[PDB]
């Protein structure tokens, strides 16, 4: 079945897509880290959607706005025939199901390997933004919900698991029971600003304009 | 002894500085109490083949490395980043089993930064190793009389190996131009191919077996300590502290730095440790350093007399241990101070002078 | 560090003869401090008058309702320069302090 | 003709930023002081030529 | 307008903080904590790092002083000019020009 | 190179303090040939007698 | 009679070659050249050798900076008394013996 | 090494393979096919003010 | 001193605000002259 199809546009990310680079406390203080960062005033794609496969491209920023209970979660790997192996990652009910064994499987869900990883679920006007990225190895995944259209404000993701997967990932697809934002990352030099709580409120994408290379 | 001389002349000299001593030894650890399973990975009858390489994550458990002796006849580690005797004190968040078998002239292939056909397409490690690599002779276990082919190796492949990756396809290599459709021939080579062991062969071609252990060390939440025994929690001491393999000496207080849930340790502009989290009871604790400061004695010359008056700089005088006047450069003692004003003799700092007047004592006015 | 100090025992006098320098740097700005101000030889103070041909010295003379004894061009000094180092006593008291 | 220094140092990384007033204009600053030194002697300096 | 005497406390201040922050360089040392170092290797191996260490920070320091020392004499200069005005404007009428 | 480069990031913050000690000499060699020459107000010329 | 202009464009010209000269030393590697080291030796041997080789050139760029500050203050304090030589003798007449 | 190459016109001997600079930096190489000689120059760079 | 881009040129003359290099000054639209 193939009821699932959806069309493209594209957008400004602003300055949104900053994540904690370290689980190390700093409080008032700049510090200039250098990570893979969404760059500043990108093209972000938004899809909205009623199916082709999305490629990775060094990690991906993910955006929703919709309702909850609507994308069921994501499917990351090569080829995603039951062939290779495949990270399903099935975000629903009270428990999320990662498993890095492969599965044939449908783009819509309804209504060789035993790896089953499960943990709470990643659930909770509202946007929901996700980080995600493969280094060494390892599946990061950084995470924020917050009340609010990308808005002009800045906000902080915060990391919430660590996957020792090990397998190469170039390409992902979404799952559905409307429209979200996609992005993608780059090597860049950061500069953040910390308050007096520990919170990244400001930061400087370094490599943009001169006046920020100046800052 | 400072000025190297039997003589010292009138004046203020900067000596030495006094220092809080550490009183007890603190070492905290969080109370984990299983075994981890090191006999499990060695003492193993059948490696798999280093093309398909085991790799067993060790979590949650008390790792004792001294055994290792004892489970495999490893003359000795090969440790990168820690040191293998030093490995019962620190805990590590996350370690890492890989395990395969290779023959003895590609051992040093197996290390961080080097090159050749196994590390380039079977099994590859990163730059910044922090583990230790094992390997041993198996010549009487992975070895036959008429030939081993159990165990097989990668070739050829279109790109090199990332690091930790794991390449478990299987299919033609396409050496030619033209395509191989999938079947092996000319150009189309099959690039895994079979170990060759043997009892007659020399050393470079016997089977070794290795175990790799790389170690996650990090500052996330840590859960594979060592056999070290945890002690109580002491506040508003100069203690000597080891908290989770972190060593250091300072006074711990209760602070209300707002941490978030995922982190641990707090850094300072110098790179230093300012603010932990106990892994017992979880709670959030600031690291002064002890009390210290600046020594300097104020003397008139020795030929007058060998009377001295120490100036401690920075220092209010309620705290001064490890007659007595406040100044704003430090504490004074050991100098009357006198109300009458007279000319500067020796300097001591915000408009104060110290002197050898009227019976004959340091005055400071 | 203990095994730290041992090494740096090995490395000779550069350690101290910094402290050397640093200590001449120290007493030469006392030096240059009294050499530009310690000019005179007596503290003379003004008459209570403050009519001199005209001249209006209110400016710059002290005033004695301050409790620091300098003029309001003095204290505009002061005032538009913004030091990074008030505090030398109970500095380690403000350290310990948990900010 | 073969290298020379000036285009070893800039190769290596070693440059001479120019100055900021040219020999024109140091020129004209001296022709200014000589000028007024001539026709006015010393009252240019302390209020109007 | 008063530009050189908040010069003087800039400089002071960037140089102590310049200071300060040469401790977080590993100076090709595997840490830039010490007792990290002492923690993790053991003394033969740990001796190396905290030689690169000592003589990082050992080169920063004179780095430091011999500033200090240059600014130390222009400030001297500056203050030799300041006493000489302080000498001849003040104390008396001079006819040196401008 | 780049490795080269990477090393001398892990050694700190030499080379910024060095180039703004160059900088600094730099601004004081424009000070001083400002404060040498740039005495007088306005371009004075000599008449043509 | 223009020797002290002919030392100072001398003195530049002579440290910038010196500091250009300074290159090709091994500084107790087994080469000067940073492409002939990491196309012979691997990477970790690479590193130590790149390491003495940046020290060195550290060391060297370090003391040429040193000089150049040393004689920018020579060179301030004889533009101040040019200064004040043109402020006395040019704007006004001058009763200073000599 | 990277940079531009030139056809040049220094005078190697024939015995002679490579040319340098002050620094022991090589700029003059010849090619071991054809036997050309080739200058070696750094590629364009310069500082960047704001 | 250099090629100069985001400054439009001006034939005025003013007095130095931000210098450049040989007797060229940028001030703030951001001109030089
Ligand atoms: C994004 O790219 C498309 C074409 O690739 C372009 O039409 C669109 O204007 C771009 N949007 C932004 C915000 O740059
Ligand atoms: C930190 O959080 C507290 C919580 O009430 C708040 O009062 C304070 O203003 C915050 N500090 C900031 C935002 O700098
Ligand atoms: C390994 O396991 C076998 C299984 O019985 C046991 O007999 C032996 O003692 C163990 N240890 C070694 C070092 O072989
Ligand atoms: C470990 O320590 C914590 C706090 O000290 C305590 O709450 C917990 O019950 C302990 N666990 C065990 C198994 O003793
Ligand atoms: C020492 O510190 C206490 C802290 O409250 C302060 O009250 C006291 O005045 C200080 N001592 C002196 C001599 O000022
Ligand atoms: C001089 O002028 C000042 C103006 O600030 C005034 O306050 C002061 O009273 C005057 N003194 C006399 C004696 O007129």
């Amino acid at each position: 079945v193939n009821l699932i199809t959806r069309t493209q546009s594209y957008t400004n990310s602003f300055t949104r897509g900053v994540y904690y680079p370290d689980k190390v406390f700093r409080s008032s203080v700049l510090h200039s880290t250098q990570d893979l960062f969404l760059p500043f005033f990108s093209n972000v794609t938004w899809f909205h959607a009623i199916n082709p496969v999305l490629p990775f491209n060094d990690g991906v920023y993910f955006a929703s706005t919709e309702k909850s209970n609507i994308i069921r979660g994501w499917i990351f790997g090569t080829t995603l025939d039951s062939k290779t192996q495949s990270l399903l990652i099935v975000n629903n009910a009270t428990n999320v199901v990662i498993k890095v064994c492969e599965f044939q499987f449908c783009n819509d869900p309804f209504l060789n390997c035993t790896f089953e990883y499960v943990s709470q679920p990643f659930l909770m006007k509202n946007l929901r933004e996700f980080v995600f990225k493969n280094i060494d190895g390892y599946f990061k995944i950084y995470s924020k919900h917050t009340p609010i259209d990308l808005p002009q404000g800045f906000s902080a993701l915060e990391p919430l698991v660590d996957l020792p997967i090990g397998i190469n990932i170039t390409r992902f697809q979404t799952l559905l029971a409307a429209a979200y934002y996609v992005g993608y990352l780059q090597p860049r030099t950061f500069l953040l600003k910390y308050n007096e709580n520990g919170t990244i409120t400001d930061a400087v994408d370094c490599a943009l304009d001169p006046l920020s290379e100046t800052k | 002894c400072t000025l190297k001389s039997f003589t010292v002349e009138k004046g203020i000299y900067q000596t030495s500085n006094f220092r809080v001593q550490p009183t007890e030894s603190i070492v905290r650890f969080p109370n984990i109490t299983n075994l981890c399973p090191f006999d499990e990975v060695f003492n193993a009858t059948r490696f798999a083949s280093v093309y398909a390489w085991n790799r067993k994550r060790i979590s949650n458990c008390v790792a004792d490395y001294s055994v290792l002796y004892n489970f495999a006849p490893f003359f000795a580690f090969k440790c990168y980043g820690v040191s293998p005797t030093k490995l019962n004190d620190l805990c590590f968040t996350n370690v890492y089993a890989d395990s395969f078998v290779i023959r003895g002239n590609e051992v040093s292939q197996i290390a961080p930064g080097q090159t050749g056909n196994i590390a380039d397409y079977n099994y590859k490690l990163p730059d910044d190793f922090t583990g230790c690599v094992i390997a041993w002779n198996s010549n009487k276990l992975d070895s036959k009389v008429g030939g081993n082919y159990n165990y097989l190796y990668r070739l050829f492949r279109k790109s090199n190996l990332k690091p930790f990756e794991r390449d478990i396809s299987t299919e033609i290599y396409q050496a030619g131009n033209k395509p191989c459709n999938g079947v092996a021939g000319f150009n189309c080579y099959f690039p895994l191919r079979s170990y060759g062991f043997r009892p007659t062969y020399g050393v470079g071609h016997q089977p070794y077996r290795v175990v790799v252990l790389s170690f996650e060390l990090l500052h996330a939440p840590a859960t594979v300590c060592g056999p070290k025994k945890s002690t109580n929690l002491v506040k508003n001491k100069c203690v000597n502290f080891n908290f989770n393999g972190l060593t250091g000496t300072g006074v711990l207080t209760e602070s209300n730095k707002k941490f978030l849930p995922f982190q641990q340790f707090g850094r300072d502009i110098a790179d230093t440790t300012d603010a932990v989290r106990d892994p017992q009871t979880l709670e959030i604790l600031d690291i002064t350093p002890c009390s210290f400061g600046g020594v300097s004695v104020i003397t008139p010359g020795t030929n007058t007399s060998n009377q001295v008056a120490v100036l401690y700089q920075g220092v209010n005088c309620t705290e001064v241990p490890v007659n007595v006047f406040q100044t704003r450069a430090g504490c004074l003692i050991g100098a009357e101070y006198v109300n009458n004003s007279y000319e500067c003799d020796i300097p001591i700092g915000a408009g104060i002078c110290a002197s050898y007047q009227t019976s004959q004592s340091i005055i400071a006015y | 560090s203990t095994e730290c100090s041992n090494l740096l025992l090995q490395y000779g006098s550069f350690c101290t003869q910094l402290k050397r320098a640093l200590t001449g740097i120290a007493v030469e700005q006392d030096k240059n401090t009294q050499e530009v101000f310690a000019q005179v030889k007596q503290i003379y103070k003004t008459p209570p008058i403050k009519y001199f041909g005209g001249f209006n010295f209110s400016q710059i003379l002290p005033d004695p309702s301050k409790p620091s004894k300098r003029s309001f061009i003095e204290d505009l000094l002061f005032n538009k320069v913004t030091l990074a180092d008030a505090g030398f006593i109970k500095q380690y008291g403000d350290c310990l302090g948990d900010i | 003709a073969a290298r020379d220094l000036i285009c070893a140092q800039k190769f290596n990384g070693l440059t001479v930023l120019p100055p900021l007033l040219t020999d024109e204009m140091i020129a004209q600053y001296t022709s200014a002081l000589l000028a007024g030194t001539i026709t006015s002697g010393w009252t240019f300096g302390a209020g109007a030529a | 307008a008063l530009g050189k005497l908040q010069d003087v406390v800039n400089h002071n201040a960037q140089a102590l903080n310049t200071l300060v922050k040469q401790l977080s360089s590993k100076f090709g040392a595997i840490s830039s904590v010490l007792n990290d170092i002492l923690s993790r290797l053991d003394k033969v191996e740990a001796e190396v790092q905290i030689d690169r260490l000592i003589t990082g920070r050992l080169q920063s320091l004179q780095t430091y002083v011999t500033q200090q020392l240059i600014r130390a004499a222009e400030i001297r200069a500056s203050a030799n000019l300041a006493a000489t005005k302080m000498s001849e404007c003040v104390l008396g009428q001079s006819k040196r020009v401008d």
